[PDB]
């Protein structure tokens, strides 16, 4: 992959 | 050109620290460590973020390899698929950067993913940057270099310049 949380 | 992430996350203080949890056979462990801190350094040098690098406890980026399921939501698949992946900054799981141990990483010397690139891609999720529609930048979604234009506008917009 950027994610959030 | 590049995203942040909704709402803008950044880090709030001047001093980021980070740490690598966990390590590779791929590499000697001072190889990760000093092109970690390449990485961290390629978008350091355009915002006023200092970071500082500590062996124990919890730092803001928690840096590390893992095969398969390692605590948050998004285990890795083993073998291709994912290579790795990273988290907006935020307390806890935010600013975290994991690197699947199912690839082969390389220092630039062998057969791999280049870590130094990966590890610059994945640093720029842990301090904000999203995806660009820019071929050219780091940022782009997919996989010798240096930051685009594109890279510095958008890091140079969420933290301001150096
Ligand atoms: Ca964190
Ligand atoms: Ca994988
Ligand atoms: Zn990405
Ligand atoms: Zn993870």
């Amino acid at each position: 992959x950027g994610f959030v949380x | 050109g590049y995203s942040l992430f909704p709402n803008s996350p950044k880090w709030t203080s001047k001093v980021v620290t980070y740490r690598i949890v966990s390590y590779t056979r791929d590499l000697p462990h001072i190889t990760v460590d000093r092109l970690v801190s390449k990485a961290l350094n390629m978008w350091g040098k355009e915002i006023p973020l200092h970071f500082r690098k500590v062996v124990w406890g919890t730092a803001d980026i928690m840096i590390g390899f893992a095969r398969g399921a390692h605590g948050d939501s998004y285990p890795f698949d083993g073998p291709g698929n994912t290579l790795a992946h990273a988290f907006a900054p935020g307390t806890g799981l935010g600013g975290d950067a994991h690197f699947d141990e199912d690839e082969r990483w390389t220092d630039g010397s062998s057969l791999g993913i280049n870590f130094l690139y990966a590890a610059t891609h994945q640093l720029g999720h842990s301090l904000g940057m999203g995806h660009s529609s820019d071929p050219n930048a780091v940022m782009y979604p997919t996989y010798n270099f240096k930051l685009s234009q594109d890279d510095i506008k958008g890091i140079q917009k969420l933290y301001g310049k150096r």
